[PDB]
This record gives C-alpha cells, sequence and structure tokens, in this order.
RNA sequence: CUGGGCCAGCAUCAGUUUUGGUGGCAGGAUAAAUCCAUAGGAAUGUAGCUUGCCUCGGUAAGUAUUAUAGCCUGUG
RNA sequence: AGAACUGGCGAUGCGGGAUGAACCGAACGUAGAGUUAAGGUGCCGGAAUACACGCUCAUCAGACACCACAAAAGGUGUUAG
RNA sequence: UUUGCUCCACACAAUAUAGAUGGAUACGAAUAAGGCGUCCUUGUGGCGUCGCUGAACCAUAGCAGGCUAGCAACGGUGCACUUGGCGGAAAGGCCUUGGGUGCUUGCUGGCGAAUUGCAAUGUCAUUUUGCGUGGGGAUAAAUCAUUUGUAUACGACUUAGA
C-alpha cells in the first residue's frame, strides 16, 4: 500500500501421498514489498479454493516490470470497492506510463472520491485500451484529440526568501 | 575598510525545548543566510559569541562576550545547535550573535 | 481608434515540441522536450542531448520556455535528438537572456577571492568614468 | 538583514501576514505594516462581516468595560491577528510586539523608504482564482471605522506626490543609462564581463 | 610544532615572518611560487623565547620578501591584493563562496 | 575495562578472527561471480508475461 | 621572574555517536527500457495522387500505409 | 445497579491526549552524549507555510481514537460510479 | 528660601540599553496580466525588449586604514556655509544654486607596520543625569490659609482678595 510494484505470485497446495503435483495458480498482485504481495496472494486464494497459507506454499515470486515504461498508454480499470452502505463494481480509465502508475492513481482517487481506503479496494482488471475511442471516459478523451495543446494560467512561483523588493506576476 | 566583520551573523532564538519544558544547556541559533541543514553543516564546531555592555570595567573595558559553538544542525530549515561555556542568559532571545570562520577546515 | 483590439495573453503552451527547463532533481538545470502529453499535470519529456532520460514528469518541476520545435508527438529518443539537433535549439536557447543570466550567474559564483577583488577595482575604474560623462550631458 | 522592515499590507492575507510578521518579531526584527486598509480577508465580506458580529456580542456582563475590546480600525483587526500569535502576556511577548508598528495609509518616514511585499502571505499567490475575498478597509467601516474616506484623500494626495517623485527617478535613470553607453562597451567592460560584471 | 610559517611580505602588508595556527587560516587558491625562497633555517627554535626586535629578524625579513615580492610582482593587482585587507559585505556566505 | 569494538579498531578485529588479513588481502568481499548463459524457457517467460 | 594550580587552543589517539564524498562486488526477464536488426500492422494518417475552394500560395474532404515525418506489436 | 477473564487506577511520577485518577506511550538512583515512542512540525511552540493526486465554498463550512452527541427524511450543489 | 533658570559648543564622573558592526535602496496598478524603452492621434494606440526572483543594485583596497612626491580629471564624496523652492497624515524631512575646505583606490612613485610572540578582552554606538568652563537669553506661578455657593459627605468643584 504506497509505491507499488506489481509482482507475479504462484503458489499450490501442498503435496499429497495421493496427489502429489497439484495444480499451479498464478495471481499478479499489486504491493509495495513482497511480503505483503504474498499475504496478499493468500487473502484471495482463500476467498477462491480452499487453502489457507497453512495448508499451501508459495512456489515463486517476481517482479513484472512494465514492457514500455514510456509509452503513454490508456488504461481501463476495473474495481471492486466497499462504501459505508454496500459494495460496488466500477469501470474508470486512467492514462499513464505503466501499470504500476495507473494503480497507484487508481487508489488515491478511489480515496479522494469515495473515500475507500485500501482494505476496502479489489483490483479486478488492469488493461490497456487497444484502439483509441475504445476509450470511454470523456476525462481521459480530452487528451486524445489531434494537436492537442493548452496553456497554465496563473503561475506562481515559490519564493526562498520570506521578503520580496518586487510585486510578483503570474505570466507564464 | 568600511566593514571589518569576519563573523556571520546570527540570532539565538530558543533554548532547546519540547512544548512546556526547556533546556538552557543547548541553545538554538540561526545563522544569516543558511537555510538548509546541509548548508548549516558547514558551520558545526564553528566559535560563536554573544558580545554584551555591562557597567563595571573589568580588563578596562565595558564589553563582554560569552563564548560557545555550534554543535550539530537542528530541523530542516538551517537552524543550529549550539553549547556555551556559559548558557546564553534567556533575555537575549531574540539577540545577535556571531559566528565565527574558525575552526577552518577549508 | 476603429479597429476592435483584444490584446490575447500569449501563454506559453504544454504541447509536442515545446522545450521546457527542468527546475527540480538531477536533471536539474538541463532542457527536455515535451514528447507526449500525459494529463493536466504530467507529461512525457525526453532531453538525449543534456542527457536528461526520456520519462514521465509532472509539469510543476519543469518550467516552459518559449522555444518549441517540429517533432511528431510520440517520437522516440532517437528521432527526437535528429529532430532538435535539425531545429538548432541549443543555439537559440544560449542566445536568449534567461540563458544568459543563469551563465552570468553561475560565473560570478565561481569567482575566487582575488577575482572578487580585481572586480573591484575594475568597477572603481568604470564608475570614475562614468561619473565625469553623467555631468556633461 | 535590514534594521526595519517595512511591509506594504496591499494583497496580503491577514492570518498568513500576521503568522509571518510575528516570528519576525519573536526573532528580533523591527516591522512597520503600513496601507494596513488594503489588506484581505478570504472569503466573501457577508462571512467576514458576521464573523466580526460574533465577536461583537463579547463582552464582561457586569461591566463591558473590562469585557474584551473590539478594535474597528483595519490596522488594530490586524494587530488583534498577530497579538494572538504571540505569547503577548510575557516579557518577551512585549519586548517582541515592541519591535512591531501597523499604520492605515502610509503615514510620513515611511513614505519615502522603500517597501516590501511578502509573498507567503500575498492572496494573488495565495488565493486559488475564483475564491471570493473581503478588503479589510470596507470591513473595518461596516463595524464603525471612521476614517476611510480621509485615509481615501491622503493616499491620493500622496500618490500624485510619489509619481511627480518617481517620474523624475526614471527621468534621471535615462540619463544615467544613456551617458553609461559609452562606457557600456569599453575595454574595462569586456573585462568586467570576462567575470561576470 | 605543526604552525605554518607565514609572510605578508612585510613591506606589502606589515606582517612580519611568523607563526600562524593552521584551524586559523582560510586557503585561498591563489598562490605564489616560492622557489627561489630560502626558508630553511626558520623553525621551532628560531621563534623560541630566550621589547627588542632581533637584528636577524630584521635581516631575514627583507632576505625573503625581497624575492617574494619579486614574484607576486609577475602578477597584476597581486601586490594590492595583498595590501589589503579581507571581511565579509553585506551579502557573503561563507559556506557558498570559493575563495 | 573497556569494550572495544572490532568493527572500528583493526587491531582488535586482527586479535578476534586473523583470516580478516586474508581476508581483505584477496578481496572477496567483493569478487566476481562466474559466468553463465543459462536462459529461462519459453514457459517461464510465457507466464511472467502472462495476464 | 620560575614552579604549582587551574582554564584554554591545536595535534596525535581511545570510547561513544552524528553528517558527507568515493571504490569494488552480487542478484533479477543474468532488471525492464533506450539503441541495433528484422517481420508485421495501424491512425489522433507523413509524402504522393484524386476533386471541388483559392489569392494559385495554399486548402478541404477523399484515396494512400513510409514515401518529402513518424509511431505501434512481435521475435532476435 | 450487578457478574466473567485480563489489564489498570487506588499505591505512580514521566512524555502525549490544551485541561484531566483510570486512554496512548512509557514506569522512575545521580548525571553526560546519542536515538526514539505515543504525539506533533503556519504562528502561539521544539520541528517542511514539505512533496503528490483528488474532493470541499457553508448569509450556521470543517478540522483527528477514548471525547466531550445527533437521526429519520430531503437537495436540478458538485464529484465519481 | 540663598543655592538660581534656560538654549547652543566640547569637557570630565556616573548611569541605563530586547541587542549597530558596508546601505531600511520610495511610483501606482494589474495578475485570464504587466515593467521598461521608443514613436505618436496621447490611446483599451504602434514597434522593441524583459521576467523564469534581491544569487540584484549601490558601496567596498590604505596604521580601525599612518607619513610623504607627482600625473591625469574637473569628476566623485565628506564637512561647515550659501541661492531658490517643496513637504502638516506623525510635515521636522526633501530637492536646489553658488563658492570654500578635507579626502579621493582614476593612475605612477618614496616610506611605515614586527616582540600584541600560534585564538582568547583589541572598531565605539546612544541614552538619561549630576557636575565644569564662554556666549547668547529670559525675570513666574501653583498650593495652604482666607473667601463665594452656580458646588459639596470628606477630598473635589466654582468664585473673590495688593
Amino acid at each position: 500500500m504506497a509505491h507499488f510494484k506489481e509482482y507475479q505470485v504462484i503458489g499450490r497446495r501442498l503435496p499429497t501421498e495421493s496427489v502429489p503435483e497439484p495444480k499451479l495458480f498464478r495471481m499478479r498482485i499489486f504491493a509495495s514489498n513482497e511480503v505483503i504481495a504474498k499475504s496478499r496472494y493468500w487473502y484471495f486464494l482463500q476467498k477462491l479454493h480452499k487453502v489457507k497459507k497453512a495448508s499451501g506454499e508459495i512456489v515463486s515470486i517476481n517482479q513484472i516490470n512494465e514492457a514500455h515504461p514510456t509509452k503513454v498508454k490508456n488504461f481501463g480499470v476495473w474495481v471492486r470497492y466497499d462504501s459505508r452502505s454496500g459494495t460496488h463494481n466500477m469501470y474508470k480509465e486512467i492514462r499513464d506510463v505503466s501499470r504500476v502508475a495507473a494503480v497507484e492513481t487508481l487508489y488515491q482517487d478511489m480515496a479522494a472520491r469515495h473515500r475507500a481506503r485500501f482494505r476496502s479496494i479489489h483490483i479486478l482488471k488492469v488493461a490497456e485500451i487497444e484502439k483509441t475511442a475504445d476509450v470511454k471516459r470523456q476525462y481521459v478523451k480530452q487528451f486524445l484529440t489531434k494537436d492537442l495543446k493548452f496553456p497554465l494560467p496563473h503561475r506562481v512561483q515559490k519564493s526562498t526568501k520570506t521578503f520580496s523588493y518586487k510585486r510578483p506576476s503570474t505570466f507564464y | 575598510a568600511e566593514s571589518h566583520r569576519l563573523y556571520v551573523k546570527g540570532k539565538h532564538l530558543s533554548y532547546q525545548r519540547s512544548k512546556r519544558v526547556n533546556n538552557p544547556n543547548v541553545s538554538l541559533i540561526k545563522i544569516e543566510g543558511v537555510a538548509t541543514p546541509q548548508d548549516a553543516q558547514f558551520y558545526l564546531g564553528k566559535r560563536i559569541a554573544y558580545v554584551y555592555r555591562a557597567s563595571k570595567e573589568v580588563r578596562g573595558s565595558k564589553i563582554r562576550v560569552m563564548w560557545g559553538k555550534v554543535t550539530r544542525t537542528h530541523g530542516n530549515s538551517g537552524v543550529v545547535r549550539a553549547t556555551f561555556r556559559n548558557n546564553l542568559p534567556a533575555k537575549t532571545f531574540g539577540a545577535s550573535v556571531r559566528i565565527f570562520l574558525y575552526p577552518s577546515n577549508i | 481608434s476603429t479597429d476592435s483590439i483584444v490584446k490575447a495573453s500569449n501563454w506559453r503552451l504544454v504541447e509536442v515540441g515545446r522545450v521546457v527547463l527542468i527546475k527540480k532533481g538531477q536533471s536539474a538545470g538541463k532542457l527536455a522536450a515535451i514528447v507526449e502529453i500525459i494529463d493536466q499535470k504530467k507529461v512525457l519529456i525526453d532531453g538525449p542531448k543534456a542527457g536528461v532520460p526520456r520519462q514521465a514528469i509532472n509539469l510543476g518541476q519543469v518550467v516552459l520556455t518559449p522555444l518549441t520545435f517540429a517533432l511528431p508527438r510520440g517520437a522516440r529518443t532517437a528521432t527526437v535528438s535528429k529532430k532538435w539537433a535539425a531545429a538548432a535549439v541549443c543555439e537559440k536557447w544560449a542566445a536568449s537572456s534567461w540563458a544568459k543570466k543563469i551563465a552570468q550567474r553561475e560565473r560570478r559564483a565561481a569567482l575566487t577571492d582575488f577575482e572578487r577583488f580585481q572586480v573591484m577595482v575594475l568597477r572603481k575604474q568604470k564608475r570614475y568614468t562614468v561619473k565625469k560623462a553623467l555631468a556633461k550631458a | 538583514v535590514e534594521p526595519v522592515v517595512v511591509i506594504d499590507g496591499k494583497g496580503h492575507l491577514v492570518g498568513r501576514l500576521a503568522s509571518v510578521v510575528a516570528k519576525q518579531l519573536l526573532n528580533g526584527q523591527k516591522i512597520v505594516v503600513v496601507r494596513a486598509e488594503e489588506l484581505n480577508i478570504s472569503g466573501e465580506f457577508f462571512r467576514n462581516k458576521l464573523k466580526y458580529h460574533d465577536f461583537l456580542r463579547k463582552a464582561t456582563a457586569f461591566n463591558k468595560t473590562r469585557g474584551p475590546f473590539h478594535f474597528r480600525a483595519p490596522s488594530r483587526i490586524f494587530y488583534k491577528a498577530l497579538r494572538g500569535m504571540v505569547s503577548h502576556k510575557t516579557a518577551r511577548g512585549k519586548a517582541a510586539l515592541e519591535r512591531l508598528k501597523v499604520f492605515e495609509g502610509i503615514p510620513p518616514p515611511y513614505d519615502k523608504k522603500k517597501r516590501v511585499v511578502v509573498p507567503q502571505a500575498l492572496r494573488v499567490l495565495r488565493l486559488k482564482p475564483g475564491r471570493k475575498y473581503t478588503t479589510l478597509g470596507k470591513l473595518s467601516t461596516s463595524v464603525g471605522w471612521k476614517y476611510e474616506d480621509v485615509v481615501a484623500k491622503l493616499e491620493a494626495k500622496r500618490k500624485v506626490s510619489s509619481a511627480e517623485y518617481y517620474a523624475k527617478k526614471r527621468a534621471f535613470t535615462k540619463k544615467v543609462a544613456s551617458a553609461n553607453a559609452t562606457a557600456a562597451e569599453s575595454d574595462v567592460a569586456k573585462q568586467l564581463a570576462a567575470l561576470g560584471y | 610544532d605543526n604552525t605554518l610559517l607565514i609572510s605578508g611580505p612585510f613591506k606589502v602588508n606589515g606582517v612580519p615572518l611568523r607563526r600562524v595556527n593552521a584551524r586559523y587560516v582560510i586557503a585561498t587558491s591563489t598562490k605564489v611560487s616560492v622557489e627561489g625562497v630560502n626558508v630553511e633555517k626558520f623553525n621551532v627554535e628560531y621563534f623560541a623565547k630566550e621589547k627588542e626586535i632581533k637584528a636577524e629578524r630584521v635581516e631575514d625579513q627583507k632576505v625573503v620578501d625581497k624575492a617574494l615580492i619579486a614574484e607576486i610582482k609577475k602578477t597584476p593587482l597581486l601586490k594590492q591584493y595583498l595590501s589589503a585587507s579581507f571581511s565579509l559585505k553585506n551579502g557573503d556566505k561563507p559556506h557558498m563562496l570559493k575563495f | 575495562v573497556l569494550k572495544k569494538n572490532p568493527l572500528k579498531n583493526k587491531q582488535v578485529l586482527l586479535r578476534l578472527n586473523p583470516y580478516a588479513k586474508v581476508f581483505a588481502a584477496e578481496k572477496l568481499g567483493s569478487k566476481k561471480a562466474e559466468k553463465t548463459g543459462t536462459k529461462p524457457a519459453a514457459v517461464f517467460t510465457e507466464t511472467l508475461k502472462h495476464d
């Protein structure tokens, strides 16, 4: 829950003489360190298969780096979450350079707008959106128009000293 | 030779303290021109003087001096911590203080 | 008058090809180009020539300059270089007061104590010849 | 780093100005604030007037003369914001304060003395555009301050004087930058440029 | 005895050959050649306290100085530089300045 | 009478444990690993980069 | 005038500790990128070409996938 | 008002919660140097008017556990779904 | 009441000081806009330029800044005078004209500095207040007591008395 890395977690039920070689399951988990990621792996597995980590084991844990960490992409994000009064699915879009960058703004946004802390959200799917205008959401489409430019009116420069011998301007 | 100063000016702000308990044993100084603990690292170990007037002459002078030295930086804005042979009087919170350029390990 | 007059604020635009001066960080001091807009607050930049690594940056740690050159959006580092060079961006920058003052201020800061002394003596010379002028017309 | 600092109150946000000006006193620096009447408070005028009335209701019940004092002048409304930010009842407090003066308009010596702004307390830098605010002068007047027009009259009279003054200045600074021109490109000038001067 | 033997030169700024302590000094980057300067005889016991001013002292000053001044002169404004006292001006920041 | 810390103070470092002498002399607190080329198999990358 | 006595500065150390500069290694998709090669694509379609608009400079739609810009994806 | 287990107060200062028997932190010979806890860092006051993404304008905004209260029900305010 | 009283000079003893140590360096106004320069129809005008901080500008070299000789300017700066003016928000300060005088690091010479011994006490600021000299100056009242009653518990108030 912080500056996110994304991990492959791969685990399985412990072998039995009856079933050596039990099936392997993978999740992609966003977390900040690997102790959290494996926690998170088990949290989800327990809600999906009978297994507690006391009957299972983690076979591999590997960080998945962004393939094109400077191509700008538009991501579709699918999320399940709890409100003070129920639980909701929700599709949002995020424009960024990496999943890991996108996911982190997802979490800030769920916090800002819906007052959802991390314990309350599940990431359902995160996906680069291939064709522009499969993009559904205005506040990301806006950036997709041709020869896009804008000013940044009213610039405030931070001052290094407490007094200034001239009245400042906001001119950019 | 209008100017003769070989010290940097500083101000004596406070003793070290928590909200309701102070420690006269350490003094907090704000050195002119120093804005970051990085900058203030230059001044650590340098000598300071608080310089005052009195009525009784001593070595035929009415000027007196309390010496001390900068010991570490303080917080994020260049404030520095200082110990003095004595302990700055406290009426002097706000008074000017002088921070020398020796011991120089330029 | 008799034309409609409307002076319009001539803002530096965030746009592909806009060249920016990096305020903070490790690439502090260097020029990079906006390659692609990310949102109202972030952009992809790239400063191959100054050796600032193509990266997503927050506009608040950058300052827009008046210079801009032709660059297709999304352009990878290689073609950013080709284009930046074709455009003679550093040439233009160097020629500005803005870049000149930075240089001036940099040079002052490197002055030796002996050097500071010479500047004094030279100043006093210039002063002298100036005050007699400023006294004749 | 100045014996006395003189601040133009104009376009400054009370509480943030008050905050910086108070730390200045507690660190030994003399301050005079002028033009207190063109100080701002954030949020529209009805709310601020309302606030001042809530403050007006407080008085010692048995003797309103010993209960809180309600100062209506802009300078003094500011002084209140400041005073609350200084341990004004201790010796050191009174000393900090004595280093500070506040004025409506800018009365003489200060009128020929430079003024500075405080960026971190400057409204236009600080308030987000669109957000409503209040002129301290207008607020005072509405709760009984008598000298808005007098200070207004005096300011225009001053401003005429200051213009003439600034115009001579500029004209002089023309002659200098002119008559300089010859020396401006001279061997000594090229030398100075080599060392950044 | 850990100290620095210092000159001036005397004729330049009135400072005689002398002991100075290294922690009370800033080293500028400006430097005169000291090749043709004797200096072998000078040591701790030279300064040893045994009012007046010894004739040797006065003659060594002239021996050492003449050569130093001869070097100092090859560089314009060096003499003047050394005659002039150092001080901090409003604005100076020791932790920033080059020297 | 005074605990000296072998982690500063090479003298007592050498007092407890020699070897240190050779440890340092031979470097080996650095020391290059060998070099192999072994590649991961298809399937490992297929699933790393899966979905 | 020495000596004690005490106090201080610097130096070389010891104990504790705080704040910098720098060297060599290890791992991972033996980082991911960039860069290079190659295959294949598309559009917020670059050059051409088509047809009305022109002030004939340029221009708007349409064709057109590298050309008189470039980008994306795979593999190496 | 009355029981269960444990931990406290009572018998106990200290740091935080402005204040406060019982909460949080932490228990106490005389001191020096360092580091932290809980809690804080606009100014009162030691400590970034720090950095980052949003959201909010209240003619009765809001602002931090114990804690110094607020509900049913409504809004073509604005946000995201 | 005998000493007295007052303003200006510079002279000794006490005394205090929230804290000098190169300079508090003056348009106004806007900020989704401005400053400056230049032109003019003097404007919601035209052209040029600047910002991205005062990291400026000004000042700054000499025994804490000595003694001496010149060149070139005819400037700079201090001082005490002087011709005009302007400033009432708390003006108590500002601009100006004319000489005189010291200094001038714009530039070129001749001397000096030590032993205060390797840092420590080493530049003097401005307030009061008592006295000391020489000049200019000025030459009262209030209170108690007595009295009025427009006043009054007592003080207080208000009247009158050479």
